[PDB]
């Protein structure tokens, strides 16, 4: 679908500033230790709220991801994601020309239990596109 | 020296295992600052998968050192394998003779207490 | 019974088009390490939504399954699932003539996890019929 | 966001109350059997409560967790929740101008089943504020 | 005196090897007050994780004395074990000729009887 | 806290009439089968629900729970509880005073399906208090 | 005596482990009244929290009666070892020669077979 | 007290049927291989609906159970139950006298998937009454 | 009482027609490989759904159970659910006369995951009747 | 008849082992009826608890006896232990050289088949 | 026959276990056709529940054949052990000189590849 | 080299059970190209049912070549066994000498680096 240049659309956006980050794209991740705190994006729902009949106006989430090794203090989540995230992707033009509306959805945090050897944040959009 | 009868024996066992299996660790940082000791090391090899796939295979160290040597190590501190160094996560109870130093590798992050 | 006859006309819809993904219908399945990226398609529901006393006019769920291998990326996935098998079902006389209407729900993904085996992504439609 | 500079200063505020007990700001914790009952802060939540189009006025929730050894009654911990934290907090300038309203939600206590290590504390507040 | 002919041997077998293994503990408090006792003392380790994640760090000592001395000591009574000092939470059953002692660490959590 | 006193209040009426069993105060309790069937009571909840723009007007509920040996029959549960608690809570002054409303919500069993070393009848009111 | 060739053997086997092991206890009440019969006592002990902590820790006792002396038995009748008096609860069925006599502590609770 | 003569009124109605089956009260139970099919009433809920302020009107629910051999059909169980207990349960006038109202709300099966050495069937009835 | 006439008289109606399948009644089962693809009818629900004053006017849930080998594909399970039972079972002169209404509930697949000891189909058909 | 050497060598070791242990029993009716046949039963004890607690302690008989007599059982069969009665409720598929036979008691619940 | 000092041991065992182990097996359909191969079968029992009680016990017959023969086999072929006739469900990978055969019982279930 | 007298000993372990057992593969593509490395390659079985039956039986190969070579080894290169070709996907931390290597085949799936 668009979310294919979706994705490298939004990608861009977020390289455009300083980087410190993997930035892998989609589903696969896989990490290790070489590419320490990073950023992946990947899609979710795409059902069909129809809500007129004149386009599809299908809808879906975006959920992009901050992962940190092991136990670092929430202080620094929160750091990452207002200044590496929340502000430059706040105003994207070629996202509003693939799209119809972008709104904010959800952030919230977690981190493994057994050795704990990841700890994320992440922020979830609403998206609302035609297919 | 310690009203065991064992104890004696678990520590020269220890002390064998030290000198027979095992490397020269050197700390740095910390209240013992640089120090030299001889220790066990393992890396047994974890895997979390987290979402969809998130696969952040790592490794958890263990050290198995002696608490005498390693008495007030504190946790802020960082250590060296050699080459390699890694920061004390955290210090198992002594079971008679020595204790395990379980690590982390890179940094310590931050402290965050106060 | 049309879910014989509405498998059959999806499937040779489907494989009208460019073949290089196995079509197996129906249930059971099974790929072995010789069946890789395929699709297959079944049923579920079938309840009593009669809504109009002249017939059952019953209605159930379609669900079109891709199936690719591992830890293959996202975006091949929508690559693919959008190349092959979204416009196919966009108009079919025989979808028109077999059932009542027919409407989409939603786009979904999954993977295996232990061992990450194999890599799953789901077409669920809502098909009304009276059979 | 401002969540570290909002824990940062209801924490102070928190300190400026009499010690004690340790005052472990955010979540990693990690106690051992040297800094026995103290306190830790974080945020949970943020989500995107609009309620107008003039600006964010985002919401969350702060969560307060008093840590207590093993199998105190509590009625201790009554009295650290009445001694410490809920009157104290009752009215600080600093949250007052950096958030907009906070609101009281809930007050419970659940202590380790296996081993009976600890006893938490938790009070769950929830704050509106702009970013 | 026990009409097993097996109690008499593991009684002995017992009295051995908290000879041979054991240390002295010096209970406080309680009927008995300050008295003397030989308990083979081990402390097990254990972890919890409260919450999304919080690393509080314990073990579980236990002593495996004999029944006979251990009789009438309750569960608010402390103990200290050479310069460490802990406080009986629960003794076990008698398998026989002995029983295992749970302690804590510190002063016993008041005592919220009535 | 007024809980402390609440509880020493209401476990100071019930021992008004004649014991039988013992009286532990809130959550540790450590039964054993020395303090043969006991009684305890504890709270939760403890919310902030306003209802009256003057104050908190927190409410919480209040947990009675009577412990019997294994499995002893319901109908002795019955007896005990229709003659040690629910007739001598039924109206106290010092406990009507100190809270706004009393009403009562449940009463049900418990027991341990596996060994079987227990059996507890609880009775669970619904207080609103004002701090 | 039975068409067996082994389980005459393990007849004498647990016949002369009772004789040399447990010890013997006098039954109360019952059809069997007075009566004192051999067997292997022990007592495991077993734990519930209920809630978080309710610790209601408590043992389970166990006897492994024969079955050709101990039949009958039922479960009202009280059943005393040593100088203690427990209550009989459950009966296992017959290995071949003996099977295990399960104990409660006191008195049974009531009858409530209407 | 009102669920002890309750349970011995209904007791009583099942006995002056014809008999064949224990009648065990209470919770324990306690079968083994010798007390087979066999009848089984207790009581659960009690609960404080109010319907007036005059009377408090608790409310409760009746468990009735039996247990036949097993694997044994279905046809025994309906057979038994719709010929032994809810004809009988028809009209009682003790129950009616002692109660308000009795209502009834269920009947459902079950049986030991593992071992497999019983199938119980069971009736619930809903009672308002008034202490 | 009414469910071993219905089981009876639903059964009887299965067997009108050519064979072909064992008619396995109530419920136990208890299969083996020697009485292979077979249908089985149970009852569930039991409630007590007035809706007039005049009689309990009773519901249940018939469920008809079919087992066939193992992952056998979904065609010959389609063409036996709609051709070897559905369309016998629409009228039933019997149940018409035993059974006030008459309404479908339901029809589902499922297939053994464990294993694959067999593949099972259920129409679920929702009773009311009067006893 | 047996192509393997390995067939007639377990066959005997069943046959001895049969004979060594277990003893014999007799058929009630089915295609067999009147039949003895020497096998090894046991008596598994298995406990469940249904409800709040329902517990209806019982035993999983077996028999474990030659596959090629017990042939055409079917699972209406029944039989009695000597004294005691059983039936048939289920037949394992032979290992190789026998098969298992377990058992519930008394008279097998209806037949509900056709 | 290859770099490994192992292999042909192994399969030099194989050989003789097969020949020592297992029975012939004429295959029927497939390439094969009508061919004899030599496994070691074994039939184990497996039990579904289902809903309430729909027991349907039944077999997981393998028959576990060298690897090199079982060439060429693919799943909608059957075959024929003796006087009783399968069909292969599942094949597994060579080990290293053998591999298992999964079967299920009677005629393979339709196609339905397309 | 070893300054544990005993790496010494587990590299002549290693080295021999690589020489005595499994086989020689060669590397293809990745930074050392044309490069032949022995190994022991194992295969076990790995089976999902996704849905209600989806079974997409397969296999999970693994090598457990030693360190030093490994090195530099990244995992989007390929690597052929004899005949066959496969490709690393995940490889294992050092256990003193060796780290296993696990192998997916055909094809790696795209890169998405970034």
């Amino acid at each position: 679908m668009k979310h294919t240049e979706l994705r490298a659309a939004v990608l861009d956006a977020l390289e455009k500033h300083d980087t410190g980050a993997t930035f892998f794209d989609g589903r696969p991740a896989v990490f290790d230790e070489a590419d320490f705190p990073a950023v992946a994006v990947y899609l979710t729902g795409a059902e069909y709220t129809g809500e007129e009949l004149d386009s599809d106006t299908w809808q879906a989430e975006l959920h992009i991801e901050v992962f940190l090794p092991a136990q670092v203090p929430d202080s620094e989540l929160d750091a990452w994601m207002e200044s590496r995230i929340y502000p430059v992707m706040s105003d994207i033009p070629a996202l509003s020309d693939l799209i119809t509306s972008m709104v904010a959805s959800g952030y919230d945090y977690r981190r493994d239990d057994d050795a704990g050897l990841w700890s994320s944040a992440d922020l979830t959009y609403v998206i609302t596109y035609e297919m | 020296d310690f009203d065991n009868l064992f104890d004696a024996a678990i520590a020269r066992a220890d002390e064998t295992i030290r000198g027979y299996m095992g490397t020269s660790a050197t700390i740095t940082s910390g209240e013992q600052s640089g120090a030299v000791i001889r220790g066990v090391f393992d890396d047994p090899e974890n895997i979390s998968y987290a979402g969809q796939g998130v696969r952040v295979e790592g490794s958890s160290p263990s050290l198995f050192v002696r608490t005498d040597e390693v008495r007030q190590l504190r946790r802020g501190d960082t250590l060296t394998i050699g080459e390699e160094n890694f920061w004390v996560d955290r210090v198992s109870p002594d079971d008679g003779g020595s204790c395990h130093l379980w690590l982390g590798r890179g940094v310590p992050p931050a402290v965050n207490r106060r």
